[PDB]
């Protein structure tokens, strides 16, 4: 009967079927990966089914099934809503999944635990879908902080090295900062509309007030990485680059964004909270773009790239087009992973050497990883008729055409030209020259793993746009005219960040040297953003916690007070009552004046 | 400039220790002893235990205890359009207002 | 790393490692090799300009202005080999090391397994238990009243001695252990 | 990884033939014994060169305290070995 | 001439920008001479205790221990009250309390006379 | 009652009538039995309670506070056979008898329909932790750790008593079940005012309430591995139960008369979490951080409500659990090392890997992670607190990043890095030490799926 809800219900549930079975015997064998390559490929392959039954009529439900405690008058129980958003990120995921896990099967062969690797990625996988398809807000946030919890786990992979650690706990302390918000948020639902069930939310909420919002705009600034809480996210690079490609750029960072769409109905009764839904928004897009734009690290580049991505998306939140938003995410997921696997082949192909400094001409020695990252930067610049164009586009046109801030506008169209600037750099720099790479040439792009999961992503990354367009229902007025100036906005802005990049790259080759400029100096310490934030308040923080906290406080004042004032005074007392010479002299003359006393004070 | 001669001798004789410690680090060909005792067909059987079975569970489940319950399974209600009939009662919604149409 | 420090480093030794670490910081700013090439020549005739002088009070004001130059324009982002201690990979395998002394607790049932190795561990240890009480005597005659000056060792001088404290210097866990 | 695991040969004739690229020493006259200074009349800084340019081939770094006292060929390849646990 | 590097507490002076390294004398390099000889010292005895065969258990760190008691346990008999301890402690364990105190009262104020006055609107408010 | 009571001290003569070498298996085995048996008390009902006698009650608020009590017998018994190998049979059978006796002081004392009995028995589970400390302790502070232990206490309860025979010559009765059905209003009064303070603050000494808390460091460090399991899973809950069942005759004088704790605790939470991240002693850390979860318990009692109790409850419960098993696991670091510093061994995971992975799973119940019965708790406080002001929520988010912190730095300390090349004693880890660890965490995880049994009476 309807085998909407069974179908979806076992997606979920056979994804959890290798985590069942890895104190079995195949986890200590050598097909254990493979094992959780195919449980994933069947799982998209299931997942499949619902989304186009959802295509053909706009199936959508509700599954409240396990009834887990209720408070008096609030019922909590463990609920999915398999919606549009649910229905159509599903099977993206797993197919990203897939792919990373094929690419993995070959960029892990010679780590000694890579059945655990195997095993963490499926653990986030699972915490990602209960993240995607929670229908109340205390299961979403359960995987909220199961996700957290498994980027802690593979940032910090290589546990010996010290960078790592640090950097999995800079991403604890980043997304603390935001579930802060996100139990803010919790706390007003369930004081003031007496629910975590989002139907009830909706219901109670026709012009919803400033605090759950901005709650809600917290922990999606934390869990994006916008602008006030970006750092982690280019510190999240320590990580094997299969993590880097599925948790850091395409599945887990997105999950404020849909934080932010799955309460669109609430978000659109607020107008200040849309404001700064969209300032932030631009300053993120604007500053990680800049950022960007003098990296040397790859992987530092395109997780720059990811975060202005992010931007763009909390951008199209803000002008109240939420399904735009979706939209974005869906192609950013297809494009950004195949870039990052590209990377680390070239990585892996250059004997783990990530600078590109160090990468010379790699465009004839290396042509299908050539080819897809060239497909890849297409996309990501939004080449018309691409899977980045049906997202980016029309974004950059909504914006354009929107009551909003001129500075958030401006912002948004230099932050694309910038785009276009920084994949310039990457191509220029890693395959157009000569090479600059150790004479020991080790170069390999064949293998089957290798080329299968970067080529589905490349047809992915090719025609994804075009499909999914074509099969969802309209959800949005079309912007129909325009002028023509507007129109082609966006392409004139991506051209002109092609050619002046490629201009001032091409300058490299020149007889000439000079001492950088206070402006580059921004631009590569990351706006000195890190330096100053990472060591002026935590010291201040770990300072006080020894000097007042511990020492002043503790160790002596409350100390001082009820105990050692005790002590020095009741022996004091005994001190001053058992000194008696013995002498009965001194005793009798006492007992005469206690004699008189008692005679003349008690009578 | 360069190595003090004990520098020198003590570094080769270092040397030479470690490069036998090294070769003392490689198996012998019977080097791990194993100790032996006991007490298309892929893909059909994962997708019969891994796809199959699971989905029988959750369809019993799901249409023999969780339906058992009102509003556990909540459906979205279909979209009626002009001109559409209903299985259920049988008549036919009635056709929208005859729009002026041109381009 | 293996080389043991002296009390201080003379002005030789600072002038090579500020010529060295210019050379790199500039290999960094110019990221092709003819352009690099070019400016090292440069970078080297402009170094050896005041080689022949004899003075040490301004070959000393020297050498100060050129550290003041090197921090002014000193590539903020310079490139790092991947194990060195700034690098992509500096500790990625420093998981994957284990020291020998755990191969004492295993079950027999482990050292079972592999037989050969164990039998080459039983005469490497034995080896340690006599050369240890050689070496003790050794650095105690070879030492120099008031304790070591240098963090120096001596090398073996007879015929059946070994290095004095070798141990934990041959017996490294490796390179890439796993 | 796939790296091929590399040899006290495959280090010695990779030294050598990075030194007799420098047009600075006689590709007759130095050996693996022929000393820097003495042997083949080089400078400090040409010390120094040698041993980026030795970095460079093999893709580490070597120290300065450890590099500033390698001045043989023989020691620079016995210097590489140790480093990377060669066995042969 | 460039534009200066300025140091701070927390981007401390290079090593390079240093000028008591370039104030080289005699007893600068008696001292530097010393100092190498009792790190060699404190070297000698560690790995003498390190490399015994006989020894199978953790090395005894007089440092360690001497750190830990000092951040523990020699802080009390070393205190005196002075003014700048009081108020120090005084300020820093008072009013923050307070300012708590002030803030958490004058809200709870703010929300009772609302209450008093029925201008709140606590409709659906069920769970408290 | 009395079928979990006389099992309970008939362990006394079963203990002292043994064999020398068959003690510590007799001892586990009944107790895990007597833990089965208490097992049956959950079962409670909507209404009054579970009336046995005229002199002992259940309710589902006692009722988990029991079971706990009963589970953490057997793991003290196990944690203990280890540093008792060398001692003698006559003391190891007088270690037992102190435990056991504690054990039943406990069960009394929660089930006690009478203030009176509640006070007896609740100052009578003192001497056994008292004697324990001082006795089995290892270093030299113990003496003065003990002392704290005890005077503190008593500063605190002595007044209690006074108020309590107060009470009875005024209302006629101390019975629980009187004193709720006749409770009457306290009118705002100085002699009221400090009958209040005398019926509150036995109870906030035993917390610990900020400020009144420097007796439980010295003591937790100081005292051996079973006596820190016990201060922490249960001693503490004492002064929360207390609290929970006193409160009903305070009001409404509780409505004013809470404001300086509830800062003392809103602050000091702050304040002993931050006092984690600069922390050389992994015990002392322990300490600190039950610290500030009873603060948080202690505002949640202060506010007062069906969400507050809730929560309160369920913290309880949640953190006894998690304590006991982090204070076990420093405690096998410290029979390898001896030496009780958080940087002295290092790199852990590597030489123990499935050690790592407990150390794993506690941090992550101590940081609350969803949805574990500790953040149940947690976050049912925290919204009844926002529903009492809703600036409190700056004060409750900022402690939960900080607990976050210092707790995966425990993780990041102990167990990442390299390892100490010096120390070259750690051995395999037990069958015992592990079976420690799982039967600690096993109850946490099931827990969670069915909180209904540890959200108290008010559910
Ligand atoms: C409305 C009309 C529409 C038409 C508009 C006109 C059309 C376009 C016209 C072109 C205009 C400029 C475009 C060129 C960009 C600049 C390129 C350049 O010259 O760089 C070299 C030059 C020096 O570099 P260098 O030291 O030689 O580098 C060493 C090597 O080259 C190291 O090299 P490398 O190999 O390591 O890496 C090279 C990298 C390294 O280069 C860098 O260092 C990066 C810095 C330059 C790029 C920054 C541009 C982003 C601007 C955002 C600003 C937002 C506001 C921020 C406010 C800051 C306040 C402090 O450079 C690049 O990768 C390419 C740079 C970007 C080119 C591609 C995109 C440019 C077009 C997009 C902008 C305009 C079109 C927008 C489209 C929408 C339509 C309006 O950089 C500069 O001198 C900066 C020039 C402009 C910066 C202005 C900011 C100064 C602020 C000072 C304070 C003022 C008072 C404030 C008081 C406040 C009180 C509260
Ligand atoms: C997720 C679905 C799972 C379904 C399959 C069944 C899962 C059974 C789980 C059993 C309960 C946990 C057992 C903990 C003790 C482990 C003993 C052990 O040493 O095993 C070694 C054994 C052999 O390995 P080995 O070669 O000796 O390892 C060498 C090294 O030690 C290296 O060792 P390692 O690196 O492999 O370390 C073990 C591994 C895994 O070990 C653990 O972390 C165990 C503890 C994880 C949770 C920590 C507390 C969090 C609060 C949980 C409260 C809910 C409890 C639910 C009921 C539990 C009933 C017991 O570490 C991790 O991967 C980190 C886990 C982080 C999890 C973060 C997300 C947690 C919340 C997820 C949502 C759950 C509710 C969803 C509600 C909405 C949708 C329905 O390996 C395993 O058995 C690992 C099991 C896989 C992890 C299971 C995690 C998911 C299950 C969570 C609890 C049950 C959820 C049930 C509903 C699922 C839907
Ligand atoms: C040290 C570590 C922490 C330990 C625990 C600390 C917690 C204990 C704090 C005690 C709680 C407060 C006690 C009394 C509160 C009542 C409110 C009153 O004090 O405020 C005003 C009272 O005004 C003044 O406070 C009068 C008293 C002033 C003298 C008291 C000393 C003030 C500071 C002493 C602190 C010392 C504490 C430690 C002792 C060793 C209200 O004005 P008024 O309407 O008229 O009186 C209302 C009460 N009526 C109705 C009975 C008449
Ligand atoms: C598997 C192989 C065995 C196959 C045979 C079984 C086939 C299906 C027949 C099952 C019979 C139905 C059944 O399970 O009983 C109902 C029973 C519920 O009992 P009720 O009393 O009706 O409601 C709860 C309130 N008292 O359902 C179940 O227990 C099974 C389904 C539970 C859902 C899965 C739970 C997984 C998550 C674990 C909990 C995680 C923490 C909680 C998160 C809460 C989020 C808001
Ligand atoms: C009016 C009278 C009020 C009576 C209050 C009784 C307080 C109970 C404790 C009294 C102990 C006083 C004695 C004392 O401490 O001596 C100082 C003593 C010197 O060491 P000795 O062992 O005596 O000698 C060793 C060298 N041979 O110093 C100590 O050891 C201090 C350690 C014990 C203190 C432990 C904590 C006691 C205070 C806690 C707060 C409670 C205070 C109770 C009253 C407060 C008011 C409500
Ligand atoms: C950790 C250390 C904590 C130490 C304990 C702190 C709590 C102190 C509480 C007060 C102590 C005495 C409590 C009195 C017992 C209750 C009985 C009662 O309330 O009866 C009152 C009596 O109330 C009193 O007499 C109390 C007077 C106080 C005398 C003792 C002073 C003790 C110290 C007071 C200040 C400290 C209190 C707070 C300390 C905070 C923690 C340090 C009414 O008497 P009647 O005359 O019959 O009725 C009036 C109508 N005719
Ligand atoms: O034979 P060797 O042992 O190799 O001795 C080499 C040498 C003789 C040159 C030297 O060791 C020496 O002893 N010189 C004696 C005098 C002397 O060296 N005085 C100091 C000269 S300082 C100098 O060379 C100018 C530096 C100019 C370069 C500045 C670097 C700025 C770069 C900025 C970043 C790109």
């Amino acid at each position: 009967m309807n085998p909407f809800a069974s179908l979806t219900l076992t997606t979920l549930t056979i994804l959890t079927i290798p985590i069942m079975m890895s104190n079995s015997n195949i986890y200590k064998t050598n097909l254990y990966p493979n094992y959780v390559k195919t449980t994933v490929s069947y799982a998209f392959t299931l997942s499949l089914v619902p989304l186009l039954m959802f295509m053909h009529t706009g199936q959508e439900m509700i599954i409240s099934n396990w009834h887990w405690m209720t408070l008096q008058t609030v019922e909590l129980s463990l609920s999915f809503k398999m919606d549009y958003f649910s229905v159509m990120f599903i099977p993206v995921a797993l197919f990203v999944t897939w792919s990373i896990m094929e690419f993995s099967m070959w960029y892990m062969h010679s780590d000694p635990f890579i059945n655990r690797f195997f095993k963490y990625l499926l653990l986030f996988l699972i915490t990602m879908m209960i993240l995607v398809t929670a229908n109340n807000l205390f299961q979403l946030f359960i995987g909220w902080e199961g996700v957290g919890i498994m980027s802690f786990l593979l940032i910090g992979w290589w546990h010996g090295r010290t960078d790592a650690n640090t950097a999995a706990l800079q991403a604890i302390l980043y997304n603390r900062i935001g579930d802060i918000g996100f139990v803010l948020s919790m706390a007003w639902f369930l004081t003031h509309s007496n629910a975590w069930d989002l139907q009830q939310i909706f219901m109670l909420n026709n012009e919803c007030p400033n605090m759950p919002l901005i709650g809600l705009l917290l922990a999606a600034a934390g869990k994006s990485a916008q602008f006030g809480l970006h750092p982690w996210l280019p510190s999240a690079m320590e990580g094997p680059t299969p993590v880097s490609a599925l948790l850091h750029s395409s599945t887990m960072v997105v999950a404020g964004v849909f934080l932010l769409i799955r309460f669109y109905p609430l978000m659109e009764t607020n107008k200040l909270v849309q404001t700064m839904t969209l300032c932030l928004g631009a300053i993120t897009t604007l500053f990680t773009a800049l950022c960007a734009i003098t990296q040397n690290d790859i992987k530092k580049i395109v997780a720059f790239s990811t975060s202005s991505q992010l931007g763009l998306m909390m951008v199209t939140i803000g002008i109240n087009q939420p399904h735009l938003a979706f939209l974005h995410i869906c192609m950013h997921a297809f494009f950004k992973a195949m870039l990052f696997m590209c990377s680390g082949s070239i990585i892996h192909s250059l004997n783990d050497e990530q600078d590109i400094r160090k990468m010379g001409g790699l465009y004839k020695a290396m042509p299908f990883t050539t080819t897809a990252l060239i497909i890849g930067s297409l996309a990501l610049t939004g080449m018309p008729y691409l899977t980045g164009f049906y997202s980016k586009d029309l974004i950059i046109e909504a914006v354009n055409m929107s009551y909003t801030n001129a500075w958030a506008l401006l912002m948004t169209l230099i932050a694309t030209s910038l785009t276009a600037a920084y994949s310039t750099r990457i191509i220029f720099f890693a395959f157009l020259g000569k090479p600059r790479f150790p004479p020991l040439v080790l170069i390999n792009e064949n293998n089957p793993l290798l080329i299968n999961s970067i080529k589905r992503l490349l047809i992915g990354s090719i025609f994804a746009g075009f499909i999914i367009s074509n099969n969802i229902p309209p959800m949005t007025v079309p912007n129909t005219t325009m002028p023509l100036y507007m129109k082609m906005t966006a392409l004139i802005v991506t051209i002109m960040g092609f050619m002046l990049a490629l201009e001032l790259n091409n300058t490299t080759y020149y007889l000439k040297f000079k001492y950088p400029s206070q402006t580059y100096k921004f631009s590569n310490m990351l706006g000195y953003y890190p330096s100053i934030m990472h060591r002026l308040p935590t010291y201040h923080n770990l300072s006080m916690s020894q000097k007042s906290a511990s020492s002043l406080l503790d160790l002596i004042w409350l100390e001082t007070i009820l105990p050692k004032t005790t002590s020095f005074i009741q022996m004091k007392m005994s001190i001053m009552v058992s000194n008696q010479k013995g002498l009965i002299k001194l005793y009798f003359l006492s007992f005469l004046i206690t004699i008189m006393i008692s005679m003349t004070l008690f009578n | 400039s360069g190595y003090t001669p004990d520098e020198k001798l003590r570094l080769q004789q270092l040397r030479e220790l470690r490069r036998r410690w090294l070769k003392d680090q490689e198996l012998s060909p019977r080097e791990p002893v194993l100790p032996p005792r006991r007490v298309t067909y892929r893909h059909s059987i994962f997708a019969v235990t891994h796809v199959l079975i699971p989905v029988w569970i959750i369809h019993y489940y799901l249409k023999y205890h969780v339906t058992a319950k009102p509003y556990t399974v909540v459906e979205r209600k279909p979209r009626i359009f002009p001109g559409d009939t209903i299985l259920e009662t049988g008549e036919v919604i009635p056709l929208m207002k005859e729009f002026p149409d041109q381009h | 790393a293996f080389s043991a420090p002296a009390a201080y480093l003379t002005h030789q030794q600072k002038v090579l490692r500020l010529y060295k670490r210019a050379l790199r910081h500039l290999e960094s700013w110019c990221v092709h090799r003819d352009k690099y090439r070019y400016f090292a020549c440069l970078m080297r005739a402009r170094f050896d300009e005041h080689k022949n002088e004899k003075d040490m009070v301004k070959a000393t004001q020297l050498l100060r202005q050129a550290e003041e130059e090197f921090w002014y324009g000193q590539h903020p982002q310079p490139y790092i080999f991947p194990e060195s201690p700034g690098g992509t990979s500096y500790e990625r395998y420093e998981c994957y090391k284990v020291p020998e002394w755990c191969l004492d607790d295993w079950h027999p049932s482990e050292k079972a397994m592999y037989p050969d190795y164990f039998a080459k561990r039983e005469q490497w240890k034995r080896l340690r238990r006599e050369s240890w009480e050689r070496e003790v005597k050794q650095l105690q005659e070879e030492t120099p009243p008031g304790g070591p000056r240098t963090e120096a060792l001596p090398p073996a001088r007879k015929e059946g001695d070994l290095p004095p404290l070798w141990w934990h210097i041959v017996t490294r866990p490796r390179e890439r252990p796993m | 990884s796939d790296a091929p695991p590399l040899t006290l040969e495959a280090i010695k004739d990779r030294v050598l033939y990075v030194l007799k690229l420098y047009d600075k020493i006689d590709p007759e006259k130095l050996s693996v014994n022929s000393h820097f200074m003495k042997d083949l009349g080089l400078d400090s800084l040409d010390q120094v060169e040698i041993i980026m340019a030795m970095e460079d081939e093999f893709g580490f770094e070597i120290p300065d305290i450890d590099a500033e006292k390698l001045m043989c060929p023989q020691e620079i390849v016995d210097y590489i070995a140790d480093k990377k646990d060669v066995y042969e | 001439s460039f534009p200066k590097y300025k140091p701070s507490r927390l981007a401390t002076l290079p090593a390079t920008l240093d000028p008591a390294e370039y104030d080289i004398s005699p007893e600068t390099r008696k001292a530097q001479a010393e100092r190498l000889a009792i790190r060699s010292r404190l070297k000698r005895e560690y790995l003498l205790q390190y490399n015994d065969p006989n020894r199978l258990g953790v090395i005894e760190d007089p440092a360690l221990i001497r750190w830990t008691y000092a951040r523990s346990a020699n802080i009390y008999p070393n205190f005196r009250p002075t003014p700048k301890t009081s108020l120090l402690g005084a300020l820093f364990g008072i009013g923050p309390l307070f300012f708590w105190y002030y803030v958490f009262k004058t809200d709870r104020d703010k929300k009772e006379k609302l209450i008093q006055e029925g201008k709140l609107d606590q409709t659906f408010n069920i769970s408290y | 009652m009395l079928k979990i009571i006389i099992p309970t001290t008939m362990l006394l003569p079963m203990t002292w009538m043994s064999k020398h070498n068959m003690i510590w298996i007799n001892a586990t085995v009944h107790s895990l039995l007597i833990s089965l048996i208490s097992l049956s008390l959950l079962n409670q009902l909507g209404e009054n309670s579970l009336n046995f006698s005229l002199t002992f009650f259940s309710d589902s608020l006692s009722a988990p506070l029991l079971v706990l009590t009963t589970w953490l017998l057997p793991l003290m018994l196990m944690a203990s056979q280890s540093h008792l190998s060398k001692e003698t049979t006559t003391r190891k059978k007088l270690y037992i008898t102190m435990l056991i006796l504690l054990q039943l002081f406990l069960i009394m004392t929660f089930t006690a329909t009478e203030l009176i009995l509640f006070y007896i028995l609740f100052e009578a589970t003192l001497v056994p932790t008292l004697i324990i400390i001082t006795r089995w302790g290892n270093q030299t502070e113990r003496l003065n750790a003990g002392l704290y232990f005890l005077f503190y206490t008593l500063a605190g309860s002595l007044p209690l008593l006074v108020a309590l025979v107060y009470i009875q010559n005024t209302t006629g009765s101390l019975n629980f079940l009187i004193i709720h059905y006749w409770s009457h209003p306290l009118s705002n009064s100085w002699s009221n005012i400090f009958m209040w303070l005398a019926c509150i603050m036995a109870f906030m000494v035993k917390m610990p309430l900020y400020g009144l808390h420097l007796w439980l460091p010295k003591a937790h460090v100081e005292a051996p591995i079973a006596g820190s399991m016990v201060l922490a899973a249960v001693l503490l809950k004492l002064g929360g139960y207390g609290m929970m069942r006193i409160t009903t005759i305070l009001n409404p004088l509780t409505n004013y008369m809470a404001y300086p704790f509830l800062m003392l605790s809103m602050w000091g939470m702050i304040m002993t979490s931050s006092i984690c991240l600069r922390q050389t002693d992994l015990k002392s850390l322990i300490a600190y951080s039950s610290v500030s979860h009873m603060a948080l318990v202690i505002v949640a009692i202060m506010i007062q409500t069906p969400w507050s109790f809730m929560g309160a409850t369920a913290l309880m419960i949640a953190h006894g659990l998690t304590s006991s098993m982090l204070f076990c696991l420093a405690n096998t670091n410290y029979e390898r090392v001896h030496s009780r510093t958080m940087i002295l061994a290092r790199g852990l995971q590597t030489l123990l890997p499935l050690m790592a992975t407990w150390w794993l799973v506690a941090s992550l119940t101590n940081l609350a992670l969803p949805p574990s019965i500790n953040l149940i708790g947690e976050l049912f406080i925290i919204t009844a607190s926002f529903s009492w002001s809703n600036i409190t929520i700056i004060l409750m988010g900022m402690n939960m990043m900080i607990t976050a912190l210092y707790s995966l730095y425990m993780l990041i300390t102990t167990q990442r890095g390299k390892y100490t090349h010096h120390i070259n004693n750690i051995k395999p880890s037990f069958t015992r030490e592990n079976a420690l660890m799982a039967l600690h965490i096993l109850p946490l995880l099931l827990l969670t799926l069915n909180p209904k049994m540890i959200l108290g009476p008010l559910y």
